[PDB]
C-alpha cells in the first residue's frame, strides 16, 4: 500500500507489514535453508579457519579490484583532443565499458564499437574494421580514432596494423584523420596496463618520424596515466603556472568530462592537442607521475625521445609533492613559487592540528599500484598504521618495493602486504586483522555491511578514496595529488575518524559522557 | 499518414544523410511511422539483424543477455563470469534485480566470481582450471543450490569443453553445475542470450523434479519475465496474491532454483517480459500442457486489466477477487492521478529501452495525460513491434537499434519534454536540456510495477520534469 | 586496568566491566531520580505538549544560537592589516572570544584587554585605556589598534572617543597608530551587529574628513559581514580577478587565520590596508554581500561615501550569483568572464545530475539572518522544502521577507520561520515536525542525538554549515559563496542524503535489498 | 645559581626590556629561578595581583571560576548564566568535566540556561526576568534537584539582588536556588571565582541535612577538588574504592548536590586541587572537625606516596589494601615506563597552566624521564609556589600571570622539546615547530589520573612529541 501524502520508495516502502508478510509467504517455496544454519554459516566465513581455506584458492576469483586492458585505452583515448574511442571487436564490451565511466562520472561517454560476430571469428574482422572506420568518421567527424582490441580480436590474431593499413589503401579512412592503435588484450595485466599500451600507440602515431632535440621548448610534458580524478588534472596544471614553466600534459580528459550543461551536448572538449603530442620530443624532459604502469611510455621517453625520463614518484602526500616541485625546479632551472610554499605550509599547520586523531590509526586500503604505494607512502608520513595493504593487479617487483618502504618505517612494522589477491580475501583481512577503517572504492561498502553485521564492535567503516565511485556524487571532482590533494586527504581521514567517535558516543545516557562539542 | 507521419518521414530521410551509401540503405529498414489500422509490421520494418559497425549503438552482447539479465538474478545460485576479468566487473550489481538473502552465505548475486582469465589460460585452456575454481567455490560458499558457468568471448574460440566440466562437477558436488554459450560475439545483441538461457533452463533446470510429488492448489502460477528491478516483482506478486493466486515461482527476479524447478507443476504462465521468456513459455505450453498469456502491470489502466483477464482463466471465485482488489485500490488511483495529471498532461515523451519497456509503459504514461512521440528499442524483434502498433498514436515514430547519432537528432527535432532511456543516454540529454528518467534502472527509484509502483512513477514523473534547475541552462545574461 | 599493548582513552575505557561496576556504586550516592521517572520525563520533551510549554517562555533562553557583540567587532578588526584587535572592559571576555575562534579556525588569535577591575565603576576606566594602549603598543608593535567593549564598559558609560583622543595628547599611545573604536554593548542585538558597528568606526577614523569621489577609481569595494569560511573571502577575490573589475575587500582575515606553520608565528598577516580603506570612497560603488546585518556600513557607504550601496542578496546558490556578477557587470561596464560561464554550467551540471536525490527532501536549519536567508532561497530552487527554519538574532522585518520569499514558491508551502528562538526550541521542531535532514552548527550534534534517542527512525541527521564549527576539523577552509561554493554545498547534500540511505539498508539480510551499489 | 640559574636570570632582564617602566618594575616580581635549598618563596616572588592592561594575558574571570570551574560540573542542578548571551555561549562546554546522565531531563551540564539580557533588562532591571525565568525552568525541567544564579558583569553594577530573588523563588519551588555574585570584573582572574563559589558552598548548600540520620562507615572519604577531565575523578576513586575506601562525594566532577549535602558526614577530606577547593576543606575541618590532606594521582610515584598516605589516616587493615592496590598495578606501570620511558626520556618540558597542574603533573613527566625547565601559573597564589618548589631542579624558571609576549620570548629562548599549556597557546607554538600538549582539556584525550591515566599520558606524550611531521616544517630546498 502507499498513501498520497507520503509515497514510499522501495525502501522503505517494504519494510510495510504487508510485504514482510509477502517475504515470509514467499520464503516458504524457495526451500530455504534455516536461519540457524545461515547464521553458523555467517559466522564461519568470520574466521581465521576460513580465512585459510580462502588464501589456498588458486583458480576462483570473487570480488576482484581490477578491470581489463581496453577499459584504460578507452580513458587514455578520452584526453586527445577531437578523439573518438574505437574498440576493434566484439560491442559488448562497449557498451560496458562507457557504462562503467558513465556511473563513476555522471557524464556521457563518448565510444564505438565495429561489432564483431561469429562471422568475424573465421574471416578476421578486416570488413568490421573498413565499415567501422567509415560509419564512425562520417557520423562522428573525429580528427583522431584512436583504435584498441577486445578479447575476440586478440584469440582471433587479427592484425591491427595491417587492418587500418588496408582501410586507408582502399579509402574507407581519410588521409586527413590519424589512427593511432594499441593491442589491448584483457588477459594481459589490467585497466592500467591498456592505458599504457595505448599512449605508446599515440606516441608512434604522433612522433615516429619527428626529429626531436631535448630543451628546444623549455617545457616539461606531464603523463598521468589512469586517473580519474578531475582535479588531479587541474591541480598539476595549476602548480606549473605558478612555477612559471610550460608544460603540456600528454592525455587529458578533464575538459571532455566536465562539459557545462548549458543546452547543448559537445562529444569532443580540450584535450592534447595534436601540436603538443607531436612537439613532446622537444621538451626538456616527460614526468612519468605513475611510474608502475608506465612501462612502455618510459621506453618512449627515453628510446624515442632520447630525453632523461627523470624518475618521479606518485605526486601524493607532503614529501612527493616537494619532490616533484624540486624535480621540476632542478630541470627548468626556475625557482619554487612563493605561493607553493606558502600552500605546502599551510597543509603542514593542517598535520599538525590533525595529528591526534590520525596518530596511530590503522588502515586497510586497496586500489592500482601506483595510487596504493603512493597512499600508503602519506599514510606512514602522518604516524598511520597501513597494516592491511592490498593491490589485485600489482606484482612481485611492486610487492619488494612496498616491502623496502615498510621495513624502513617505524610505523610499517606490522603491515602486511597482498599481491594478486582480491577483495574476498580482503574482506576476511578486515575481519581476522581489524584495522580502524578502511580505504576504498564503492565495491568496499559491502564489506563495511559484512563486518557490522558481526556486530558494532567489529565494523570497519569505508573511507571512499580510489576508483570506481558509484554511490557518492561529484567525488570524481576531488584532488588527491598536490599539497591541495594532501589537504583533501587529511581533511577526509581526520573527519572519517571524527564522524565515527561522534557515532560511538552518541548514545544517550549511556556512551555521550565522550560526546565531546570540541574536538 | 497524417502531418505527424509525414514530419516523421521527412525526419528519417534527413537523418540518414549522413550514412555512407551501405549504411544508409540499411538503416531505412530500421525506421517507420505508425498506423492505427495495422495489426503487424510486415515488411515495412526489420529488426534483429547485426548492429553497423562503427556507429555507437546502444547494444550489449549475449552475455549481457544470459548472466546480466536471465541468470544474474537467481539468488540461490552461484554465477561463474567465465574468462578475462572485464565483463563480470562491469556488470557486477549494475542491474537492480533485487533480492532479499545473506549475501556471500545464501544469496550470491552481488558477488562477482570469475576465472579471470590469464594469457595461459587462453594458450592451454581453462577447463582445468574451471574444474579447480568450483571445487574452491563449494569450499567457501557450501550453501549454494546450483552453480551456473556463464562463458565470455574467448571460451569457445579457443575449443574449451565447459560441458563436459559440467558434468563432472555436478555428480561430485551433487548439486546442478549448469553450462551456458552465451560468448559475447555470438548473435547480435543481448537477445540472443536470452534465448540461449532458455534453452539451457529448458535441458539442465526445467526437468530435475519430474515424477516427484508436489502439493498443488487450483490457482498456483509462476510470474515468468519480471526481474524485480527495484522490487517491481514483490509489487506486482501483492496484487497476485491479494487476488487469491499462488505464486509458485518468480522468474527470476529475486528467484531461486528451487522455485523454477517447481515451475512445471503450476496451473497458469503469467509472462511479463513476452522478449526474454516467451521461449520457456511455449517450452512449458508444448511439454507440459500449462496455458500461458501475456500482461502489463504498468499503471492502472493496464493493471485492471491485466487482473481481470488473469482472473478469467480461473473461476467465479477468482473473477469476484479481481474486481474487489480494482475497488479496493481505486481510491489511491484516483488521488494519484488527481495530484500528477494536472501537473503532467499533454507533455510529450520519446522512449528507447531493451526489448519490452519502450511499449508495455505507454500506458502508464497515458494514465497520467502524457503522450508518447517516438518509441525504440535496442534488440527487439518483428513480433515486439507487431506488439506495440496497438498502443502508438497515427503517425508516431517507430525505430529499431538506433545509433547516438540517430538518437540525438531525433531529440533535437521532436524536442520531446520527457525522454526515457538508459545511462549511457541520460548525461546527453540533461546537458541538451531536456528531463530524464532512467527506465531501466528506475533513476535508483521504483518499483513501478503495480498499485504501488503507479504512485512512484507519477512522483517520479512530475519531479524531473517540473524540477526547477531545467529553466536555468541558459544564463541570466543571455 | 589498561593492556600495553592497546591502551584506551576516555571512551571506550569507562564502558569496561570494572567502571560500569563503578558507575552502578557510584549511582548509589546520588539519590537519583528512578530509570522509569527519567524516561518517563524523557519522552515528555519530545512531544507537542511539550513543545506548547516550551514556545511560551518569555524570560528563559535556552542553547542560544547567536553570541554577543564584541565577537564580531574582534573578527572585523582581524581583517585589517596590523591590527591588533583590543577590548576595553572586562579580561574575561577577551579570553573567551579568543578561545571560541582557536576551536573554529584551530588558529591563534591575537586580542587584548585592558583588565577593568572593579573600582572602574566609580572612577571610569580611563587610567585602564593609557595604560593598555601604552602596554599593547611596546609589546605586539600594531600599526592600528582596534578598540571594541565589554558590557561593564558599556553600563558604566566609558567615552571611548574621549580617552582616545587623551592617552594620544598625553603620551601613552604614539600620534602615528590609528585607533578606531565601536561601542558594542553584548546586550543589544548580537555579534553581527558587533561587526557592523566596527566596521562603521573603520570608516569614520580612515575616511571622516576625505572629499571621495565615486568611480575615481574604477574599483569596487566589497564588504563581507561576519564571516567564517576562508573559501568565501578568497572565492571573491578570484571571480573578481576573472572579471578583470580591480577590487578591495574591506575587512579580509583571510591571511591572517591561515597562516604557514613554518617555524615562525606571524601574529599579522595580510588583511586591508590603510590605503584601500582611505582611498574607498572614490570606487564606484561598495557591495554589502550581508544586507540584513550591514545596517550602519550601508548608511557609511550612501551617507559619507556618496555611493550607490547597490542592493545585492548574499550570493549563495546558482542564481544568486548570477546576480552578483550581473551588478558586477553593470556598475564595471565589462563582460562576464567566459570561464565564469563556464563554471557556472558545470554547477547547473551537477544541479541536474544529482536532482532525484534531492526533489522533496526536507530541511531544518539554523543561524545568522543572513545566511539562513541565502541558503533557504537555494534550497527552494533546488527543489528542496525548507520546513523549519529559524534565526535566533533575527527580526520582524526579516521575517516577513522570508514568508514573502517562501509564499511565492511552490516548495514554501510547508515552511515555518522562527525569531527569537533558540535551539531548545529547535529542538522540540525536530521532533514535531521531523524533517529529513537539519543543517546547523555544532550545537546541533546534541539534538541529533537527542532524536536518536526516541528511536533510528525518529534521528534527524545534523548537515554541518554555519558557525561555530567545533568537532570536526578544516571544514573553515570551505566555500560557501559563489558557484564554487554552491558546489559545495549540492555535493554536501546529496552525499548526507546517499549516506543515510546507505546507513539504513545496511542491516545484513533485512534492509539490504536496497543497498545499492550505484546511486 | 648555577649555569641555567644564570641563563634565566639573564633571559629574564631581556624579556622586560620591552615594557613601559610602570609595568616593566611590576613584571619583574612575578619570575624567579629556583633553589633546592629553599622551602618558601618569601619575597622571591609575588602572585594574584591585576594582570598588566593590554598585555594579553592567558587569564580568565571570576565568572570563568565560579560557574565554569566549581558549580557547572554538578549535574543534578541547573546553573544559570545571568546577564547577556555572551558569558554562557563561549564557555559551553569547552571544560570536559565529564559526567553520566541522560542530558536535559536529569542532567543539565551541557545546556546552557541564560537570562539573555536586552537593553530593557540594564535600563529596568534584571530580577523580575530571573524570577519568570526560574518559574519556566521549573515547568520545563522538573527533574534538577536545584538551581544556580551565577552572575555575569552587568547583574551587580545595575543594581540587581539576586539573593532576595533566590530566596523568594527557593520558598516557590521548594528547591535550593543559589545566588552567585560572581560578576568577572571582581577579583583579577578565575581564582576570585573560585572562593566566592566556596563560600556560596559553605552558605547554601553545606548545612543542608544537619543533624540528619546518615549511615556512616569507618572509611568514609569525599575527593575535593577534581573536576573529572575526561573522566580523571572516576580513574581516581576507582584506586580508592579497590583500597577499601567508600567515597561518598566528589566535588564537583560527575558531581551531584546531594553529595555535597552529604559531604559533612564524612571521615576524611582528600584534596587534589588545592588552589579552587582549600577554603571549604579548611571549613569542613574547623566547623565538622573533619581531616583533610592533599594528594597527587599523577603517576606511578605520586600514586603510591598519596595511596600510602591516605591509607595511613586509617588503619592496618587499608595499609596492607595500600600495598595490594599498588602491586596490582606494578606490572601496567613497568610495562608503560619500558614500552615509552625510552622515547621521552631527557627531553625538557615548559608548563603552563592555571593554578594546580603546572607543579602537580612534573612527577609523572620525571617518572618518563622529561625535566621541566621552565614552569608558570596563570592565577597561582604564593602557596602554590611555596608547594612548586619541591619538585623544581635547580634553576628552573618560575614565573606567574605571563603574557603572550613573555611565554614566546621563553620559548624561543628556552627553546623546549615540548609545552604544556592551553588552547589560545596551542596553534602559536606549533607553527613554532614545538610540539604541544594541551595540559587543561587534555587534547580530546585522558583521562591522566590514576593508573590508568598514566598509560594514556605517556601514549599522548610519545604520540605528539615523536610525530613525524615536526620534521617537516621548514621545505626541503630551504
Ligand atoms: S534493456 Fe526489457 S527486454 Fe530485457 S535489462 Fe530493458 S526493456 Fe534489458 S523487460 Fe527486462 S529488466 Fe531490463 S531494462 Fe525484458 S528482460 S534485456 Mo535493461
Ligand atoms: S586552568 Fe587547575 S586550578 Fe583550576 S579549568 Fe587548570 S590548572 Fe582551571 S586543577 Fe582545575 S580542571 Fe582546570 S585545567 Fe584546579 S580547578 S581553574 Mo583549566
Ligand atoms: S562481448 Fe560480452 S562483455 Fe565483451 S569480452 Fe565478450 S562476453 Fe565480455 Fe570482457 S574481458 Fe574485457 S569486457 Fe570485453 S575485452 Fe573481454
Ligand atoms: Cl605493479
Ligand atoms: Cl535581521
Ligand atoms: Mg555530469
Ligand atoms: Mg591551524
Ligand atoms: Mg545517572
Amino acid at each position: 500500500s502507499q498513501t498520497i501524502d507520503k509515497i514510499n520508495s522501495c525502501y522503505p516502502l517494504f519494510e510495510q507489514d504487508e510485504y514482510q508478510e509477502l517475504f515470509r509467504n514467499k520464503r516458504q517455496l524457495e526451500e530455504a535453508h534455516d536461519a540457524q544454519r545461515v547464521q553458523e554459516v555467517f559466522a564461519w566465513t568470520t574466521t581465521a579457519e576460513y580465512e585459510a581455506l580462502n588464501f589456498r584458492r588458486e583458480a576462483l576469483t570473487v570480488d576482484p579490484a581490477k578491470a581489463c586492458q581496453p577499459l584504460g585505452a578507452v580513458l587514455c583515448s578520452l584526453g586527445f583532443a577531437n578523439t573518438l574511442p574505437y574498440v576493434h571487436g566484439s560491442q559488448g564490451c562497449v557498451a560496458y565499458f562507457r557504462t562503467y565511466f558513465n556511473r563513476h562520472f555522471k557524464e556521457p561517454i563518448a565510444c564505438v564499437s565495429d561489432s564483431m560476430t561469429e562471422d568475424a571469428a573465421v574471416f578476421g574482422g578486416n570488413n568490421n574494421m573498413n565499415l567501422g572506420l567509415q560509419n564512425a568518421s562520417a557520423l562522428y567527424k573525429p580528427e583522431i580514432i584512436a583504435v584498441s582490441t577486445t578479447c575476440m580480436a586478440e584469440v582471433i590474431g587479427d592484425d591491427l596494423q595491417a587492418f587500418i593499413a588496408n582501410a586507408k589503401k582502399d579509402g574507407f579512412v581519410d588521409s586527413s584523420i590519424a589512427v593511432p592503435h594499441a593491442h589491448t588484450p584483457s588477459f594481459i595485466g589490467s585497466h592500467v596496463t591498456g592505458w599504457d599500451n595505448m599512449f605508446e600507440g599515440f606516441a608512434k602515431t604522433f612522433t615516429a618520424d619527428y626529429q626531436g632535440q631535448p630543451g628546444k621548448l623549455p617545457k616539461l610534458n606531464l603523463v598521468t596515466g589512469f586517473e580519474t580524478y578531475l582535479g588531479n588534472f587541474r591541480v598539476l596544471k595549476r602548480m606549473m603556472e605558478q612555477m612559471a614553466v610550460p608544460c603540456s600534459l600528454l592525455s587529458d580528459p578533464s575538459e571532455v568530462l566536465d562539459t557545462p550543461a548549458d543546452g547543448h551536448y559537445r562529444m569532443y572538449s580540450g584535450g592534447t592537442t595534436q601540436q603538443e603530442m607531436k612537439e613532446a620530443p622537444d621538451a626538456i624532459d616527460t614526468l612519468l607521475l605513475q611510474p608502475w604502469q608506465l612501462l612502455k611510455s618510459k621506453k618512449v621517453v627515453q628510446e624515442m625521445w632520447n630525453q632523461p625520463a627523470t624518475e618521479v614518484a606518485i605526486p601524493l602526500g607532503l614529501a612527493a609533492t616537494d619532490e616533484l616541485l624540486m624535480t621540476v625546479s632542478q630541470l627548468s632551472g626556475k625557482p619554487i613559487a612563493d605561493a607553493l610554499t606558502l600552500e605546502r605550509g599551510r597543509l603542514v599547520d593542517m598535520m599538525l592540528d590533525s595529528h591526534t586523531w590520525l596518530h596511530g590509526k590503522k588502515f586497510g586500503l586497496y586500489g592500482d599500484p601506483d595510487f596504493v604505494m603512493g597512499l600508503t607512502r602519506f599514510l606512514l608520513e602522518l604516524g598511520c598504521e597501513p597494516t592491511v595493504i592490498l593491490s589485485h593487479n600489482a606484482n612481485k617487483r611492486w610487492q619488494k618495493a612496498m616491502n623496502k618502504m615498510l621495513d624502513a618505517s617505524p610505523y610499517g612494522r606490522d603491515s602486511e602486504v597482498f599481491i594478486n589477491c582480491d577483495l574476498w580475501h580482503f574482506r576476511s583481512l578486515m575481519f581476522t586483522r581489524q584495522p580502524d577503517f578502511m580505504i576504498g572504492n564503492s565495491y568496499g561498502k559491502f564489506i563495511q555491511r559484512d563486518t557490522l553485521a558481526k556486530g558494532k564492535a567489529f565494523e570497519v567503516p569505508l573511507i571512499r578514496l580510489g576508483f570506481p565511485l558509484f554511490d557518492r556524487h561529484h567525488l570524481h571532482r576531488q584532488t588527491t595529488w598536490g599539497y591541495e590533494g594532501a589537504m583533501n586527504i587529511v581533511t577526509t581521514l581526520v573527519n572519517a575518524v571524527l564522524e565515527k567517535l561522534d557515532s560511538d558516543t552518541s548514545q544517550l545516557g549511556k556512551t555521550d559522557y565522550s560526546f565531546d562539542l570540541v574536538r | 499518414t497524417n502531418a505527424t507521419g509525414e514530419r516523421n518521414l521527412a525526419l528519417i530521410q534527413e537523418v540518414l544523410e549522413v550514412f555512407p551509401e551501405t549504411a544508409r540503405k540499411e538503416r531505412r529498414k530500421h525506421m517507420m511511422v505508425s498506423d492505427p489500422k495495422m495489426k503487424s509490421v510486415g515488411k515495412c520494418i526489420i529488426s534483429n539483424r547485426k548492429s553497423q559497425p562503427g556507429v555507437m549503438t546502444v547494444r550489449g552482447c549475449a552475455y549481457a543477455g544470459s548472466k546480466g539479465v536471465v541468470f544474474g538474478p537467481i539468488k540461490d545460485m552461484a554465477h561463474i563470469s567465465h574468462g578475462p576479468v572485464g565483463c563480470g566487473q562491469y556488470s557486477r550489481a549494475g542491474r537492480r534485480n533485487y533480492y532479499t538473502g545473506v549475501s556471500g552465505v545464501d544469496s550470491f548475486g552481488t558477488l562477482n566470481f570469475t576465472s579471470d582469465f590469464q594469457e595461459r589460460d587462453i594458450v592451454f585452456g581453462g577447463d582445468k582450471k574451471l574444474s579447480k575454481l568450483i571445487e574452491e567455490m563449494e569450499l567457501l560458499f557450501p550453501l549454494t543450490k546450483g552453480i551456473t558457468i556463464q562463458s565470455e568471448c574467448p571460451v569457445g574460440l579457443i575449443g574449451d569443453d565447459i560441458s563436459a566440466v559440467a558434468n563432472a562437477s555436478s555428480k561430485a558436488l551433487d548439486k546442478p553445475v549448469i553450462p551456458v554459450r552465451c560468448e559475447g560475439f555470438r548473435g547480435v545483441s543481448q537477445s540472443l542470450g536470452h534465448h540461449i538461457a532458455n534453452d539451457v533452463v529448458r535441458d539442465w533446470i526445467l526437468n530435475n523434479r519430474e515424477g516427484q510429488p508436489f502439493e498443488t492448489t487450483p490457482y498456483d502460477v509462476a510470474i515468468i519475465g519480471d526481474y524485480n528491478i527495484g522490487g517491481d516483482a514483490w509489487a506486482s506478486r501483492i496484487l497476485l496474491e491479494e487476488m487469491g493466486l499462488r505464486v509458485v515461482a518468480q522468474w527470476s527476479g529475486d528467484g531461486t532454483l528451487v522455485e523454477m524447478e517447481n515451475t512445471p507443476f503450476v496451473k497458469l504462465n503469467l509472462v511479463h517480459c513476452y522478449r526474454s521468456m516467451n521461449y520457456i513459455a511455449r517450452h512449458m505450453e508444448e511439454k507440459h500442457q500449462i496455458p500461458w498469456m501475456e500482461y502489463n502491470f504498468f499503471g492502472p489502466t493496464k493493471i485492471a486489466e491485466s487482473l481481470r483477464k488473469i482472473a478469467d482463466q480461473f473461476d467465479d471465485t477468482i473473477r469476484a477477487n479481481a474486481e474487489a482488489v480494482i475497488a479496493r485500490y481505486e481510491g489511491q488511483m484516483a488521488a494519484i492521478i488527481a495530484k500528477y495529471r494536472p501537473r503532467l498532461e499533454g507533455r510529450k515523451v520519446l522512449l528507447y529501452m531493451g526489448g519490452l519497456r519502450p511499449r508495455h509503459v505507454i500506458g502508464a504514461y497515458e494514465d497520467l495525460g502524457m503522450e508518447i512521440i517516438a518509441a525504440g528499442y535496442e534488440f527487439a524483434h518483428n513480433d515486439d513491434y507487431d506488439r506495440t502498433l496497438p498502443d502508438l498514436k497515427e503517425g508516431t515514430l517507430l525505430f529499431d537499434d538506433a545509433s547516438s547519432y540517430e538518437l540525438e537528432a531525433f531529440v533535437k527535432a521532436l524536442k520531446p519534454d520527457l525522454i526515457g532511456s538508459g545511462i549511457k543516454e541520460k548525461y546527453i540529454f540533461q546537458k541538451m536540456g531536456v528531463p530524464f528518467r532512467q527506465m531501466h534502472s528506475w533513476d535508483y527509484s521504483g518499483p513501478y510495477h503495480g498499485y504501488d509502483g503507479f504512485a512512484i512513477f507519477a512522483r517520479d514523473m512530475d519531479m524531473t520534469l517540473n524540477n526547477p534547475a531545467w529553466n536555468e541552462l541558459t544564463a541570466p545574461w543571455l
